[PDB]
């Protein structure tokens, strides 16, 4: 579970960059006080929603 | 006021590598210069007289900035730190640690209780001046940050980056309130009244934006700027000018409203990375890179 | 050699751009029109607000005085002109006929006729006594930017974005002269000189030109100001030195020596495009008016 | 910088002006149908309308 | 020991009598209020109009700035005060409570409080941050003509047609001093000295007086002007030489030497009662305003 602010940031970045580097996800997780695994997992799941084709 | 007549009054030598920034002190008495030679130098604003050398940074400095009372400086360096300096004593009062790569840009807010920094590590940091502690780290960009600047009352921060974004931030909360959107954004700053934003992109273009409406109001061209992050200025002391340096070694001056080039200042022998306008007098300072290593002072009648 | 016009009055009543300012022939009053649908009357020497005239349903682009300074005519985006009694502020008649915006208007010296120009590409001549339209001239193939009578009212000059200036015989409605120039710039303003032998025309290439319309010869060109987007009034100043006076899109009032073509004074003070200027009939006083970011009239005074 | 009468026919300009006098703002769909009728390009018609709305002005 | 104020600009626009003029503490703006229900914002000395503030339903008798120049408060015959954000022109809050015209208003130096006097014979203290009335003082036995905070805001002075000047402790609202001149002539205006040790009182017998309100002793008397019918502001001028400034019912601005009580300049120009004057915080500049037959604001600059 993420806070309102934390989700706000994640979605903001996702809108600007669908794929973050390994370094960027680590850096970003520290800034938001999230684990690296939480951030990477959030981006992976975010890329899976709302598909019209594979 | 049709055209100004800036003329070379002084050439300030001393730096051993490229100069990276020049800033007049808000009291108009001093000019400060930063250099890849790891040094900050203080010069007499009106006579160009060398005053003192401030040392301490372990690597090159990209940017230096005055406090509102003119008694403090802040520097951003390749040793990943910012330093706060007491100008009179030259001593380092605080070393701001937290960025994970080069710090590129820095600025006090008007109250001068805060410092905003921007870094190659793609973030923007907000620091408490009194304690030297980092209050906030904005995940601002996804490429190196080129510029950071507070608005007239300090409620807003604008940031620019190689990632092509210019972003407006709520100082208090750290939330992003606007993105103006692609070419890299090399410099950015608020107009003196805080209504406008001046932005430099690496397609040889400067633009005056209204961030409220998100419309481009003015576009200035003629100069060369495809590689370096060159400051631009609002000259308000006499005529209403826009002042920028150029990669063809000249200082360009446009009339804010007609967008027309009114003057080009010849004298530097390398890219002019930084320009500054005196706070009360028609005086321009400019600084060039390694094939030059000098600061130049120009004066105009309007 | 030069005038010395200095700011003496700022007049701020209109809540939108001021479109036009005219001095009464007797020199006592100034009338302003505005996009806010109002006409305002001001004392010409004291700046004193006098009166608000209302009635138009959309913005007003022009206003003009009758010779006796007792009547006004205005031109509105509501496709009408209106004849007003200045003393009571009452509308005496609404001149209906134009099928689009009416942009410019003027009485003849006798003030029994009104000329009007419109976005409907026609010039219309109206009977001041009855209110009825007397003639409809298919004058131009684009909006009519200005209409002016000459000294004795036998001639009308009209101007248009079609690039033409046309001289018209008032009595018959026929066209004595069409004036055309290189690269057909839109003509944004025109007026006869006070002696009636010349014509002063502004084109949207930052240029005013003095023409002998009889020979079609351009005698004088004036540059230095900015005029690419708006229909800006210009004037002959005769009370002191002989000047040409105009507004400009750089928020300045420009004054030229008519004979030498040189800028002799630039008046700074407005915060938007100066769309209108007017020269007092007997004193060295200039009125100027600016657009949405300014909204005010200014009166300036000079010793010559 | 040259007059549109050097690229458009007189029949085309009279037809454009006829519409402009009736409405100065045409929908994207109406501009496309008009361009079709006049044998002009959609861009040409859209440009012509934009420029026509900008002509005779006392204020913004 | 003589100023040399000369007319620079005249500002017109209000459609009824102008009631008040005040310079912003930061020296950048002039505010005018009028019986036409409007507040107008002008540049301090550039002749340039900034905006019109609207919302009161009857005429406004007074307006005042906050210490940061960002806020205005206005007093109106609609029985309310309104707090305005100057930049947006927005009404932040309507202060309701008085039972009749609100005649006078002022921020305290901290600008967390607003004091108001009213025709209802009371004085009210309002919390700037919330808009709530904090205290209602039964200040007088006649309409309240002026209210003012001292330099540290610990004291308020009020004046009334009952002929009294009263000193009030801000924190407790208790009356600390009742001052009355010989005969109890109506007190039409009052304010503290900048040093806060004195009080400057206008009385409708053509007199201004400087009082040591603690000792109850009269220190200076200023006469020569006409003041019998209207509540006319008065000022300490402190940027050049130390003057007293006031309007006068003979259409002049009077300037006295504070020490010698002698008249050192009279300003001619206005054509009706000069109801209001203000002194610029840092420049030797004066603004004046006048009643119905004038309706204009004038700016004057002196070398000292």
């Amino acid at each position: 579970v993420f806070s309102q602010a934390q989700l706000c940031a994640l979605k903001d970045r996702f809108q600007k960059q669908k794929y973050l580097s390994l370094q960027q996800m680590q850096e970003l997780s520290s800034i938001l006080n999230l684990s690296y695994k939480q951030v990477k997992t959030w981006f992976q799941n975010q890329r899976m929603k709302c598909k019209r084709w594979q | 006021p049709v055209k100004p007549n800036y003329a070379l009054k002084f050439t300030l030598a001393g730096h051993t590598k490229a100069v990276s920034s020049v800033k007049f002190s808000p009291n108009g008495e001093w000019l400060a210069s930063s250099s890849a030679d790891k040094l900050i130098k203080i010069w007499g604003a009106y006579d160009g007289k060398f005053e003192k050398t401030i040392s301490g940074h372990k690597l090159g400095i990209s940017d230096v900035a005055w406090s509102s009372d003119s008694n403090l400086l802040v520097s951003a360096s390749d040793d990943k730190t910012l330093k706060i300096w007491d100008v009179s004593s030259g001593k380092c009062l605080k070393t701001l640690k937290g960025h994970s790569n080069y710090v590129f840009c820095c600025n006090f807010n008007p109250q001068s209780n805060l410092i905003v920094s921007g870094s190659f590590d793609e973030s923007v940091r907000i620091w408490d001046v009194k304690t030297g502690k980092c209050l906030k780290t904005l995940p601002a960009h996804s490429d190196p940050v080129s510029a950071v600047h507070f608005n007239r009352d300090g409620s807003l921060i604008v940031s620019s980056s190689y990632d092509g974004l210019c972003r407006i931030w709520d100082t208090a909360s750290g939330q992003c309130l606007k993105t103006l959107i692609n070419p890299p954004v090399s410099f950015v700053k608020f107009s003196p009244n805080g209504k406008y934003i001046l932005a430099a992109t690496l397609d040889n273009t400067l633009k005056l934006w209204d961030y409220s409406k998100g419309k481009c109001l003015k576009t200035y061209t003629g100069h060369k700027n495809e590689k370096y992050c060159i400051f631009a200025n609002f000259s308000v002391t006499g005529g209403k000018w826009i002042v920028s340096g150029s990669e063809d070694n000249l200082v360009y001056i446009w009339n804010l409203q007609t967008k027309e080039i009114v003057q080009k200042l010849q004298g530097h022998t390398d890219v002019v990375i930084s320009t500054a306008c005196h706070p009360t007098e028609n005086i321009i300072a400019s600084a060039a890179l390694e094939n030059d290593k000098t600061i130049k002072l120009w004066k105009s009648d309007c």
